[PDB]
């Protein structure tokens, strides 16, 4: 119908999305893709004269493409254009209200999915961004070449305030950069907020002022409210520590990127977790893909995020940590890039993996990810027989081992274990490491 | 069980947690940097580590810029130049820490940082 | 496993969750179930010695009752209790992080649906809760 | 009559009140108990046209249980159960406006006093409570595995604001933990305020520098208004100091629970002085007993609350402290506990023990108390022959050797004057403050 | 009338204005700790006492957090194994001082700390 538009040329300030769409039996692809069009858009069940008031054309939403997916005989890729003029600028929530607010309970569709998101440069520059980014990340914390590590302190709940930061302090004394707050960590009855701070505090500056190296703790301002979230914020301000730490999916994008400008401007880092993401990212044929909240948190804001522990399918990650990090995309259908996307200079955000990776691992997730990344441990340190200290030297020497090796010019994916067992010769932390965890 | 040490093993970030780097392992950095087509360049410091003297406020540290030795090596093709101006800064300050460091000037930043000499004594 | 306790007799304080289960073939109902438990609370992939610094069983959710699904073949709903202790009070933010911030990754499930939550009152009241409500707005 | 309902099944989220009723001759205890229930809820003289606008039942007390008293033929233990939706949330004010703020005046009773309430989880979890609790200050503070020790600056008037931290320094010096502003200082012509908190934390931070233990003086934030008593814990916050005072029934309930919000804001211990109590809670057929008093505090909120001397009845005392200090607690007659009392993980409240204490009563004191107590000299200090800090060390040299002692396995109560006279022969300074007190 | 002295007599929480614990009455506070089923520990540490030079908001102090030897000593029920690693720390680190502390994994918390050793000259 009047929404299916296969000969429409794509503006350079529209927003382009594609959907996965498996409508009902019956239900050709084009009105399954014009109903996507018209019920994210302009479409409504009656006539209304108040339509004659406007040129609704200007607003509609068009499906202007429609392709099949591959081992799918009732699946296809159907895409939609969206005006400039419907989103309210620097909101990540209108953003998604337009798009994904109604779409999804369309009776004659099965399911549908929201695969990806051309996000035009027009509207992109409306947004703040990464409150610092990648380049000034490393600047700022005088940290090149290398993944940065991490370790997230077990068990999540159960410590006093005071005993998790005694975990902390010895985490990063070992050679970590960072620790963690488990995600379900925000203030409770054990373990106040601000309690965690001050031994968090303690704890970084005590093993800073041991190590030489700028150490941080990513201390949770997740919260019930803004107020208390900010209040949490304005703390890790006064202490004066590098890093701060929130749950953007459960918190929400509202308050995502009020956090993301109280950040840029008070010289805090901002570590997202993704909380909350598999509950709509998971199935192939319903909800939305983590490459489009991915991009949604580039824009609102954030300095790390969560992507993942590739220990999924390597070439959609790979994909969506490029539309993460890069400036410039170019459409990849290999790889889940759906669009040539174009950031116009915003900062990237620095991916960080994690869950379940012992030091075998450090081969593969330096190869996969390269330097610009988070290896976020949290069982691969406290785990280790001699303690938290130790097991994460043990990390950082896997670690320097593996980029010293790849430097030379070695091949991580072939020679990892030969790289691995050479530096067990010299390093007996990562030795006793490498006989508890195997392969 | 071994115990982690707390003194005389503080570190200057990547490869310090390696045993030190001999001068055919340090060349082989520097050839990584020549090869990735970024730019060598010496820093020195009689200070080797990071400290909080005249703010406090996040992200303000002090000692994370050292001293730069000379100029960045602009159009180095040959390792060997980078470890000779390694000899000459350890002869003139015998006392100093070197780092070689790394320009991209393709993504506009520093993107290696690594120590090449630490004074015994220290 | 440790995590499904059938004998668990729910305590008036906890929150309860009742999940839609649909586990990889082979995956037996009780462990998925147990799994569910442990990755929405305590499961921790290797043992930490820090754990001998509290106790666990206190912050367990516990899988403490499945039974299969009419409609369908290998589904299950199971049960589980989430002590008091472990959510911020008057925040929904960390409730849904807390039960639903991980587990529906987890890869011995095909498919996890949350259907119910039991907000007990010792929580609830910790909430403001509506502005008005139908009362007051009448 | 139908305020009497001895079939009555209590709810979990009842508040429950025991109350101790005197009834006039003629009286029995039965609408003496149904007087009770319904002149402290739904009862009055005349009915009413509004009554049928609502549902009475819902709101009613109830007395649900009468025992009669050992040793008496017209006293009762009347038991009633008030409904959740009562009590404003967060508000000790109201939970005592709405139990005893009428029916002590009753002209059928002779007299009233109430012995104890059950709080129940839903209404405690509506309140703060401590700002810190017992875990939570003994890890700030570095100390562990012993009572806390203090001593109260004399003369409460007289000196100027520098002579009286001249006193603290000396005291803190010596070994004591705290040192503690009278109950009447707060700020008076010859020392006002803000001077002795200066000089206070000069000598705070002389002494923790000289000992290299923490050190703290309960600076007294008590005052005519919130504003004064707001300013006065700003100023301690200012200067870094680790915790605050307050006399909590003669500031009354209201400041009280706005103090200890912002002690918890700012980090702040929170010691709470019980001046006037005895107006309320010393005779035993009327008033309200010190347990319900220290419940209250409990959810309003303080870190340490004055507790007696121990030097009244053993049991009862033992029965309210643990009431301040533990999560779960059973019904136990013998120890003056009414109800089964479930504090769901609300943060404990340390016990002061003051009033008249020496060297010798240290074995009794530690062991009626344990060590989640502060002992708290103010004569047995600044009595000493050679002055404060040796003073102070005496009281530190005699506890350390009890608690030495009875980790051993010795028994306190048997061997105590044997563990004293033992530290005797190597401590010159409690040799000295044995002979001036006697036993 | 004895004054008290002003230097020399640092102190280190509980215990520690007792005469210096012999190896007799060091094992029979380590016994206190197993009776009570809690864990023992080590901590060691070059500097000996509190202060502030991070921050000094009401609550923080630098300090308190000394380093763990080793790992808690679970499952432990002879004395003799705290104190025989009380003289490995001594051996490894001369001018150290060390704790013994315990964990009560039942309140969820530490709940001990006594001093070991003071390296004298200090
Ligand atoms: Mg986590
Ligand atoms: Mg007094």
């Amino acid at each position: 119908l009047t929404y299916y538009t296969p000969e429409y040329e794509t503006k350079d300030t529209d927003i382009l999305a594609a959907f996965r769409v498996s409508p009902q039996p019956g239900v050709p692809p084009e009105e399954a893709g014009a109903a996507v069009a018209a019920e994210s858009s302009t479409g409504t069940w009656t006539t209304v004269w108040t339509d004659g008031l406007t040129s609704l054309d200007r607003y509609k939403g068009r499906c202007y493409h429609i392709e099949p997916v591959a081992g799918e005989d009732s699946q296809w890729i159907c895409y939609v254009a969206y005006p400039l003029d419907l989103f309210e600028e620097g909101s990540v929530t209108n953003m998604f209200t337009s798009i994904v607010g109604n779409v999804f309970g369309f009776k004659a569709l099965r399911a549908l999915r929201l695969e990806d998101l051309r996000i035009p440069p027009t509207y992109s520059k409306t947004f703040q961004g990464p409150p610092h980014g990648i380049q000034v990340e490393r600047d700022k914390l005088n940290k090149y070449g290398r993944p940065l590590l991490g370790c997230t302190i077990k068990p999540k709940l159960g410590l006093s305030a005071k005993n998790y930061g005694r975990a902390c302090y010895e985490c990063l004394r070992g050679g970590l950069d960072f620790t963690k707050d488990d995600e379900n960590v925000n203030s409770q009855p054990f373990m106040r907020w601000r309690d965690r701070f001050v031994f968090c505090a303690e704890a970084i500056y005590k093993s800073q002022a041991e190590t030489g190296e700028i150490k941080g703790h990513y201390l949770n301002a997740t919260a019930g409210t803004c107020e208390e979230m900010i209040k949490r914020a304005v703390f890790a301000r006064e202490l004066g520590v590098p890093i701060v730490m929130h749950d953007y999916l459960t918190g929400g994008f509202t308050a995502n990127t009020t956090l993301a400008h109280y950040c840029r401007d008070n010289g805090l880092l901002l570590h997202i977790h993704r909380a909350m993401h598999a509950v709509i990212d998971r199935q192939k044929n319903h909800g939305m893909h983590f490459r489009v909240l991915a991009k949604a948190l580039r824009m609102s804001g954030g300095d790390h995020i969560h992507s993942g522990t590739v220990v999924g399918e390597r070439e959609m990650t790979l994909g969506f940590v490029d539309l993460l990090r890069d400036d410039f995309i170019e459409k990849d259908r290999a790889r889940g890039i759906f669009f040539t996307q174009d950031w116009v200079s915003m900062p990237g955000v620095i991916p960080v993996a994690s869950g379940g990776i012992h030091v075998w691992h450090m081969p593969a997730l330096t190869e996969i990810f390269g330097d610009d990344s988070v290896l976020q441990f949290g069982g691969g340190t406290l785990g280790h027989p001699w303690g938290n200290a130790p097991g994460a030297a043990a990390n950082r020497v896997a670690l320097e081992a593996c980029v010293q090796a790849r430097n030379e010019g070695r091949d991580l994916a072939r020679e990892g274990n030969e790289i691995i067992r050479a530096a067990c010769k010299w390093s007996p932390e990562l030795a006793a490491a490498c006989e508890v965890w195997k392969a | 069980m071994q115990v982690w040490p707390i003194e005389g093993i503080k570190k200057f970030e990547t490869l310090s947690y390696l045993p030190p780097l001999s001068t055919e392992a340090l060349l082989k950095q520097v050839d990584y940097l020549i090869r990735s087509k970024w730019v060598p360049c010496l820093e020195f410091s009689k200070v080797g580590f990071i400290f909080r003297e005249h703010n406090a406020s996040p992200g303000y540290y002090d000692g994370r810029y050292w001293t730069m030795w000379k100029l960045p090596m602009f159009g180095c093709t040959d390792a060997t130049q980078v470890i000779n101006e390694v000899e000459e800064v350890k002869k003139e300050y015998p006392d100093a820490y070197v780092r070689i460091i790394g320009f991209d000037n393709m993504r506009q930043v520093q993107c290696v940082s690594f120590i090449a000499f630490k004074p015994p004594g220290c």
